């Protein structure tokens, strides 16, 4: 992935 | 997985960046509590609940599970080669990405104070 959180 | 959900949103909402949805209302992104502040927040609440359900499947981890899906010519499909975990997670993601596309976006509801407002 490579991020924090969208869900 | 989150990378794929990221890409689903880019497919159904090419008009805004994915970060716009990553910290919105009480339910979009981190949080999962309180009263959903609007229609878009409700999309996220349903999505969050959907993930909690999928987590009931043995060894099923919605943020990390890689599923099989397609996005072309305005259509988002979860494919037949998904197991029960992948199929559930793909469906959660797909229904949310569809929900996001039809929901109004209110700049005021971006990055709100969760501790004060989502009790
Ligand atoms: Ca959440």
């Amino acid at each position: 992935v490579g991020g924090v959180v969208i869900a | 997985n989150l990378y794929q959900f990221k890409n689903m949103i880019q497919c159904t909402v090419p008009s805004r960046s994915w970060a716009d949805f990553a910290d919105y209302g009480c339910y979009c992104g981190k949080g999962g509590s309180g009263t959903p502040v609007d229609d878009l927040d409700r999309c996220c609440q349903t999505h969050d609940n959907c993930y909690n359900e999928a987590e009931n499947i043995s060894g099923c981890r919605p943020k990390f599970k890689t599923y099989s899906y397609e996005c072309t010519q305005g259509t988002l499909t979860c494919k037949g080669d998904n197991n029960a975990c992948a199929a559930s997670v793909c469906d959660c993601d797909r229904l949310a990405a569809i929900c996001f596309a039809g929901a109004p976006y209110n700049d005021a509801n971006y990055n709100i104070d969760l501790k004060a407002r989502c009790n």
